[PDB]
Formats: structure tokens, C-alpha cells, sequence
């Protein structure tokens, strides 16, 4: 009886105008997305009025702060929800995020993932339409530490920011290993410098029983073997499982949008945790997890016929066309003189000959269409999406659908890294494919 | 922050 | 033919009125601070109207946030220049400390170490009164990361918070011990998870050289023994510097206020790092430096005639009398029901058991009165401070000069706490003393 | 593969609504510049809500500012990108700049050459098209000292104002004249009184060598035979060139508009330092420059097969419409009784036998519109425009395609304009051209 | 400020 | 971040 | 702006 359309796509990374070119095939991009009855999205830039201050966000490759009015291209293009937790929703800062609220809300667009307060990020968004309605939930596992945001106290209020979905590491070392670290904290004289925590603490933050370590912020636990492993905040996973059996109460498809840059075994595999953190999300009733923050495509997962998109890599990248350049990232490149903020893209990936522009990876996307009738996955149609590799900067990074050869490259892509999780595709003469269901 | 993430 | 008097204190960490109490030693203390030309103190709080939105500052202690009137007590006791820079400006973010600033200035309270972007953060301030002038210029080597000040870009404003003293430490490790750390790299697969960072970047962002190592957040080197060694960031120290010898040409007297907890090889004694850059100060024409961060005392130095106070402790401490405790601060104590502040502290200290209030250090203080003739230090005054130790949490933290007895013993304890550094003391009748002086 | 059209257009100084009026020939100019992909103009005046002061501007010719409907009428009429950086943009002061910038941007018009600080106005707007992007830089030869815009320093903000082109100018003379002119100063008393000056810098300011001068506020220079000779100041000149090279990273076509009054050796002749620096901006990726100022046409060059538009006279002359005089301006004109501003429009210029009204050269315009295809212009028509030379003061001055007969007359002095520089034309049976390429 | 410039 | 700081 | 002034 109810029958919905959803487009996914990846990181969201606008800053200039004109999003969706005169090229038909860019064209029927907006057809496809303006055709659905949701259109999903990550908002990977800050769209400001100048509310806010830039905060240090090396790590995150710098401030990503542009125009509000990206917020009308990103409407006309199709997207309808967005989902905003990641590790640049907090570049102008708590009143940055709060400006971005008051801009989204102004523009009447649904939008998840930050808030004035924890309950706020964490809460789903009700997408309501004539044929039904779609709860998105959006969390980041990368962003930097106390970005987060928090709740109110009886004394204190909030604080605004980012849905996190947090995640610990353990190094896994032999007995052998372990005393060696050890004997490294002692006779570096690290483990003296700890005198006065074990006073006012009564014992060593560094011993967590014998057989495990925390030293140089990082934990260590002894094992027959060598290894690495990753695991959940329990707090996060059961706060956002819980609002997405919430969402299942009040919504016909739940969405789960989930930032993550953090990488497995290889670049290409999620970690752990976030493979854990997507089975829970549709254990709790989800109908799919859109991952994206790796800038590339990951594989595709079909778990309890729900999908699973580990990362749709970027549907619009245009860092190096962003006029908002802060302070401390100009100094991360040395200059005889004043730069202009193209010239210290130029600089920073070293006229080209590194960062992303030189691999084909980065510059391609993916927008699955998902069909649901009464929930049930009835069809994910993919359709591999060009971001002009090779082009001059200010061209390459708007969106297209590829063309026939190009498309299939794409899904042969999608197909060997979807491999791993028993996926298999089908694909037209179009270069377009979808997924085999079992339903 | 980030452990073992650019834009 | 120029004869000015200026008092010395650590962290005043006030959350309560009456600060002053009847008592005639504490009379007698705000007697001294209003006889002198300038009294500085390090505020180790947020003075707050509502502005801003509480950080995660579990490091720090928790939250450090108290109703504005406790400015008036501040000023009342006799304090009149105000050093800023600290772990705790940033308590309520970049809003918070924008709302200090306006109070501090409605107030007409001089004050340095923050500001709305970074230039601001490490100007001086200059306390004119009848007899001269003193320039304070206040930084801190303790804060989290991000808290730093910034300064504006052509395109992004700069950046509210604190005057930054930032530093590196690197651990010396022997070759053999070396290899072993690689080892662990490279068989737990952390390097395999670095693998796209090598392509992006061009080379391992571990690979500082082959004696050098960048692992879990930290810095190795290959010695032939190992060790421990600690580093101004060149930037911080010279920028500081450079705004001392700026200060120098416009004030009698120069102070330069640090706030640091980073412990050298015992706890009592500071960072490498902070020796250098006291010196430094000196160097480049400060007449004192006047350090804090620990809540116990540290030695006093004589460097080139002027006088480096380590660290001055506490002259307030109400911490555990806060009202105003944020949810994440709450979040540290399992409670099978909501807890009130001062229930919360009591847990937090496991009802008096650890923290700071078993041990006397943290209740001892000194106010330093120094005397200086045309820029020559000619008298240095030491008034030790009694905090209350073993007294209700109500009253504790209030200052009074120590009795005879109580002040012998403090003035005993700076003694051997500066003998390394080739520091005399004389002792009055009294309990105060004065520093043994060349000139 | 990339086809992008551009209008190009001169002085808009609109007053009054109605820009486009019910004549056939006004509609088709308002289809030719809605029929492009980008129109350029100069926003000759100040659209105005009430922010601001009026400047003493004696020597633009008064103050030129309307009501902020006028706006509407400008992009209503096809024009979709504004040059703002001329001596009329800051008549209503620093506030009045502020408040044409929110005008602009609150009705998302595209413009530059002004800004809150030197930066801002320098910068390149980026007007985002489907088929391409368009990047404009707006400076002003011809301003009063002070307006320009400046930079923030360390303690102070910077100042809103203009993009400025500044030049010095050197008036060469004979070794007998210069012996003449230091005769004067010497015996006059001039010199004598810099003697203050002297002491104070140490020298005299007016010795620049034994064959320079500074007199009278004007460069001397000894040479063999008279003469005049003028420069680009080399600051603004290296500046605005440097975002030259930045725009050409980032827009498919550069376009650098230039308000310049400064004549030549006969007043259709631009001012070298102007042939200069348009020489310089396509040196550096300019595709067009587009000059106004002079209120009537020059000559058109290509340089690099590139045009240079010197100047495209007045696409909009309302100056006698205007209902907002100032009291400065209104007191260059004796009069009994309290004037209206008709009344004093009519007396400033003799009741029309003086000022711009009885000559035919300050009616006629001129609309380029270029084609240009992967950055090589392929076509440059030309569109002769009428003004409406003898017609009442409130119809002359909106805008028309001149009908066959005056748009061959107008054709044949942008020719005859043209010929020192080597540029041909060909004409079209209905008056209108094209510059004949080399391309 | 023209030197050797009128609306 | 404090590395090897209360209050 | 002073012809043939600081402060
Ligand atoms: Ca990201
Ligand atoms: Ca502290
Ligand atoms: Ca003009
Ligand atoms: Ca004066």
C-alpha cells in the first residue's frame, strides 16, 4: 500500500553556485533526485551569514565555511534531508551551529545531527510527505573532542554541537610487548611524572589491572598475538539505538546517516566498530545506513534486507574552491608573501601532485535509489555518479551522472568492494545497476 | 583527534 | 627616585562572598594587598551573567563557573591587576570568555592573557596609578587543545581564548627499545591503518627521520640513554618574548604571569620547558615571573636579580563550593539519584578521602611583596598564606596570613623547595621573610 | 565546449523606476542583456535606505543617491553582476558603503569593488551560471583620498571603501624651468615655511633630488623637453593583478572593470597609467576590461586577443533626476530663494547651455556582448545605444537600442576611437557590429 | 582630489 | 589533553 | 591634506 522512494548520497561539500551544470547529464541528476520521495544528503560545509569563530580543525583538512546561499543549491539540486553530524559542523564554533540551525529552519529544510543541546543532535527529524514520511538520524564517529554536544545540568545549560557516535582503540601486544612499554614508562621517567595523580587519585591512571595499559594516551592489553581492535562507546550505541526504535514508532523509514572517516584493515574496509554500530542500527529497526567521511567509495552490505552503505564517498567536493580561509590553515603553508586562498590550495596540495586531486578515487560518487513498500526493500537501484576527475579545479567536484563507460567502471568498483559482504549487482546497458535482493 | 581525516 | 610595591599571588579560585572573613590575620592580608601599588592574582574562574555553554573539561577538574559578584570580591580584597590565561577561562567556550572581558571591563579591572582574538590574548595590559606603571602580560602552558586564541584571516575572523605557552614533549629511548615500538606498529597493523595517509601525504606521517618516531600521539627519539625532555613551541616563546621587550619600553615594571600543572621529574618541580621560558622573560627585560597551576608551592629562582615564583599555589580555593556544575561534570559520579553540587563533590573526593583535601600542600599559600627602585628589585617580601586545612568545606579556601607557627613552617618549605636553585631566605620574628638579594 | 556570453555596459547612474520603458527598442535592449550569461555594469550611485552621511563630492558633480528600488530596476533591465568601485559609491560615507552591501546581498545581486575592509573590496565576486562561472574585479582610478578602503591591523579594524587603482602624476620641465619654479619657492617664502618640517624629518620633504621636485603638491622632473607622464601606483597595480591570477584559478572568464576619469593627452585618450594596467590584467588571465568613467565612449583595443573596453561611456544617465541634494551641493548654486532639486539641476547648468546636456557624445552608449568558447573570445558584437540627446531632462538618460541610422554613427566613432589602436569593425545592415579577431 | 571629473 | 591536571 | 602638520 505505501510505496517510498529514498536517494542516498555521500558528503555534501559545497561552496560555489551553479551546482547542477547545463551537461543533460548533470541535468537528470536533479531529475533523479527531484523524483524521489526523499532525497538524503550529508552537509559537509558550514553555510553562514558570519555568525561564529573558525576553530583549529587541521586535522580535519581545514575549515569548510561558505556562502548560505550553497543552502539553495543544495535544495534545487533534489536534497531534502540532511543530515549534519561530521567532523566540520563545528568549524565557526557553538555559535556556528547555531547559526546553521537558524538558517536551515529559516529555509524550512529537515535537517539531523547537531542541536542547542546532546538530546537535540541526537533526536530524528520527521520528513513528512503525501505518500509517508522518513525519520533521519545523522551521528559522526570522527570530529574533534569536545565538539560533541551536551545536555543541561540543574545548574548549567547545554552546550551545542555534533550527534557523536564515539569509539575507543586497543592495541593488542605480547607479554614480551607489554613489558617493554613498561620498562619504556618507567625509565623514560614518564611514570614519575604521574606521582601526583597517584596521590590525589590513590592509585595509577596508567594500570587498569595487569594485564592492561594506558600509556601516551593509548591502551594497551596483553594477547597471544598481536592485533588491533575498536569498539563502540556503549553510551552512544544504546542512546542512538534508542532513538531509532523511537523513530520506528513515528516514521515509515528510518535512516540512519553515520560520519565516519575512520578506516579497517585496509582503507577501503569500515572499521569495526562501525560495522557493529550498522547491524545494531537495522537490529533496532532501521530500513537503511548511509556511511559516508573516507572522500571514496566503500562496499555495500545487505543485512537482514536492509542496506547497508558503508561510504558514498562525496556528491559535491569543493574544498579547494572555498573563499573562508582561516588563519591557522594559512600557516600550515610557508609563504614569502600574502596568500590568496587559491593559491594556498595550490600550495597545500603542492600544485596538484598530491591530497585527493590526482587519484580517480575521490572523484567518483554514488547515488542509490532505495524502494520501500511497508518497509520491505523492494529495489536499490545505483547510479554511479562523475566528479570530473582531471578537470581544471574550478569544474572538477560538481555532480553528474557518468556516463555508460564510466558508470560501469563505478560499479565494478561498488560490486568488488561490496564483495566481502556477499553482494551481488545487477547492471543495465546504462551503466546503471541495482542490488540483488532476496526479498 | 584523530588517532590512526582530511576534509 | 621611582619606588613602587607589587603583591604576588596564585590561583583564586573563588566562588563565594565574604572572601575576606572577620578574622583579624585575614583583615590583615587584605591590608597588605591594599597598601601595595599593584596586586596581581591568577582568576581560576569564569565570573559569569549566563553567557556561553559549558566545555567538557573533566582534565581540568570539571567546570569552574561562579555568580560575577565574586569580581567584587576579587577587587575588595585588595587584587587589581588580573591575569587571565589558565586552564579555566575557556569554561564556558568562546562566548563565556567574550562575556568576561565585558565584565572585567565594566568592572575598569585591568586584565591580560585573553582576549577576542590572539593578538589581543598576548598583549600586556598596562595598570597606570600615581607612582608608575606595570605591564602584565599573562599565558598559559595548560589548556585544551583549541582554546588557544586565534588571529583574523583575510576572510575569517579570529578566534576568542587564551594566550598560549604550548610545548612538546619527546621521549628518549634506546635504539633497541626503538625497534621494539616499531614492532608494535607494524604487527598490531596500526601502520596498515596509515596506509591512505601515505598516499594523500606523499610519505609516513610517522616517519620524522630513522632515529625519530611519531607513535600513539607522541614523540620518540633514539638516545643512548633513556629519558624525558620538554620544549617551548618556538612560536609561543618568541611571540611572548617579543611582546615583553614591547612592554619594557612602556612600563616601569614588566610581570609575566604563567599558569602550568606540567610536573617535571618530581612533582614539585617544574617543567624544563618552564625554565627556560622564565628565563627567557627575564632576558628580554621582565622585572618578575610569577607562576601557578599546581595548588602547591614551588621554589623561587633569582635569575639575573629578578625573581621566577615557580608557583604560588592557591590564594583562593572554593572549588568544591561551586554552584554551578555542568551534566558531564555530573557524569563522572554514579548516582542512583540526582545528585546537588556539593553531594557531588563529596563523591567525587570519596566523602574527603583523596583529591586535594587530605594533604596540607594544597592548603598552604605565599603573597610575595616585591619591592622595586628605578627597575631594581630591592626587597621581596614573603607573607606566607594559611588556606584552612582540616576545616568544614565551607570555610576552607578562604586566605589569611598564617600565624607565626603555621607561617615558619611555609616559610621553611619555600626554603627547600627553592635551595636548587641557590635561594636564601631571612625569617622575621613573625613568620614572613624576604628573599636574600646581590644587590 | 564551455560557450559562455557576456554583456558589458558603462555608467548606471538610475534614479527613477521605469528604467525600461514601452519603446520596442528599450524592450529589445532589456532581451539582449536578459538573454546572455552574464551582464556587467557599474553601479553609478547609492542605493539608499537611510544609512548613512552625504560627503562633500564638489568634484564628482554632487551626490548621486536614490531610493533602493532602484536596484530592482538594474537587474529587472538584464543586468546580473555589478562593478560598484567608482567615485559615487562612497557619497553616503563609510555607513553608506555598509549599507549598499546589505542592499546587494539581501537581494542576491553579485558585486565587488567594495567591502568592509581593503580585502573585501579587492577580492573577485564569482557569479555561478549553469554553463559557467564569471569572475568580476571592480577598481577606481578616480576617487577623493580617504575613501579607499584598509586593511585591519593587529589593534584596529579596518575601514570600509573602495577598490582603488591609484596613480602619481610627473610634470617633466626644462633645467630652466625647474630653476624657475625652486625660484619661487625660495622667494616667495614657501620654502621658508618647512623649516619646521625640515628640523622635525630631518630633511626637506620638498627634495626628492637635485632633478626632482615636490612643489605646489605636484612631482617636478628635469628633462630635456616638457612633458607628462602618469603611473600606476605600484601597490594597487601588483595587488589587484594578484587577484587576477587568483580569479583565473577559479572562474572560467575574468573580467576587471575600471572607473577612470583621468584623460589622456586629448580627453578621448585614456591616461597611460590605464593602458598600462589593462595591458597588465590580461598579462595576468584577464579576458575583458571594461572601463567607464568619462560619461562618453573610447576607443576599444585588443590586446592578446583580448578587448579593452577604455570606456562605454553611460548606459543610465539620470544625474539631474536625482531627489536627494545635499546642502553642499545645493550651495554652489546663488540663489534668492530656498531651490528645489529640478529647480537646481537647472540652474547648475544654465538652464541646459552647459554641463553634459548640449552635447551629443554624452547620450550615445555602446552593450558589447562577447562570446567566448574554453576562454577564447570568438565574438565581440557591438550594440550602439541611445540616450536620448535633446529629449526632456526626466526622459534622456534610460536606455535604448539606437534605431539603425544613430547606431551607425555611434558604430563609426567607436571606430574612429578604435583606429589608433589597430582595431577593426564589421557593420551590420541594422547599425549593429563586431570587432573583427584574429582567433 | 582630481589634479588635471564630473557624476 | 594533558599528556603525563586538576582544578 | 596641509599645503606647506603631526600630532
Ligand atoms: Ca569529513
Ligand atoms: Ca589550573
Ligand atoms: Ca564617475
Ligand atoms: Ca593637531
Amino acid at each position: 500500500m505505501t510505496r517510498l522512494t529514498v536517494a542516498l548520497s555521500g558528503d555534501c561539500m559545497v561552496t560555489r553556485g551553479g551546482l547542477i551544470t547545463s551537461d543533460p547529464a548533470a541535468e537528470r541528476l536533479r531529475d533523479l533526485l527531484r523524483g524521489t520521495d526523499f532525497a538524503v544528503t550529508n552537509l559537509e560545509v558550514v553555510p553562514s551569514d558570519g555568525r561564529g569563530h573558525p576553530v583549529h580543525n587541521a586535522v580535519g583538512g581545514g575549515c569548510l565555511i561558505a556562502d548560505s546561499a550553497v543552502l539553495d543549491e543544495v535544495t534545487a539540486a533534489g536534497f531534502s534531508v540532511l543530515g549534519c553530524a561530521n567532523n566540520h559542523a563545528m568549524d565557526l564554533g557553538t555559535e556556528g551551529v547555531l547559526g546553521t540551525m537558524d538558517l536551515l529552519r529559516a529555509r524550512g529544510i529537515p535537517y539531523a545531527g547537531i542541536g542547542a543541546d546532546l538530546t537535540g543532535a541526537r533526536r530524528p527529524v520527521y520528513a513528512d510527505r503525501p505518500g509517508g514520511s522518513l525519520a533521519l538520524l545523522s551521528c559522526t564517529a570522527t570530529f574533534l573532542p569536545g565538539q560533541e554536544a551536551a545536555d543541561p545540568s540543574p545548574e548549567l545549560p547545554g552546550r551545542p554541537g555534533l550527534n557523536p557516535l564515539r569509539h575507543t582503540a586497543t592495541m593488542q601486544v605480547t607479554a614480551d610487548q607489554m613489558d617493554v612499554l613498561r620498562t619504556i614508562d618507567a625509565e623514560t621517567g614518564l611514570r614519575a611524572r604521574r606521582a601526583e595523580a597517584r596521590a590525589l587519585l590513590g592509585v595509577d591512571p596508567a594500570l587498569l589491572g595487569p594485564d592492561r595499559l594506558a600509556l601516551f594516551g593509548t591502551r594497551f592489553r596483553t594477547a597471544d598475538a598481536p592485533g588491533f581492535t575498536t569498539e563502540c562507546d556503549p553510551r552512544d550505541l544504546d542512546e542512538i539505538a534508542r532513538w531509532v526504535g523511537e523513530a520506528r514508532l513515528r516514521a515509515d523509514l528510518v535512516v540512519v546517516s553515520v560520519h565516519s572517516h575512520e578506516p579497517g584493515p585496509t582503507p577501503e574496509t569500515p572499521g569495526e566498530f562501525l560495522r557493529v554500530f550498522a547491524h545494531r542500527m537495522i537490529d533496532e529497526g532501521a530500513h537503511a545506513v548511509v556511511g559516508h567521511g573516507p572522500h571514496f567509495l566503500r562496499g555495500v552490505e545487505l543485512y537482514r534486507n536492509k542496506p547497508i552503505f558503508y561510504s558514498l564517498g562525496n556528491i559535491v567536493s569543493q574544498i579547494e574552491l572555498t573563499d573562508r580561509v582561516s588563519a591557522e590553515d594559512y600557516a600550515k603553508v610557508t609563504a614569502e608573501r600574502p596568500l590568496t586562498p587559491g593559491r594556498y590550495y595550490d600550495r597545500l596540495s603542492g600544485h596538484g601532485t598530491r591530497l585527493f586531486a590526482p587519484h580517480r578515487r575521490y572523484w567518483q560518487s554514488l547515488v542509490p535509489v532505495l524502494t520501500f513498500e511497508d518497509g520491505t526493500l523492494t529495489a536499490a537501484r545505483l547510479h554511479p555518479v562523475d566528479l570530473g576527475f582531471g578537470r581544471p579545479v574550478h569544474r572538477r567536484g560538481r555532480p553528474r551522472l557518468a556516463d555508460r563507460a564510466e558508470a560501469e567502471k563505478t560499479l565494478t568498483d561498488v560490486a568488488q568492494l561490496s564483495q566481502p559482504y556477499g553482494t551481488a549487482i545487477e547492471v543495465m546497458d546504462d551503466g546503471t545497476g541495482e542490488l540483488a535482493l532476496d526479498v | 583527534g584523530c588517532g590512526y581525516c582530511f576534509g
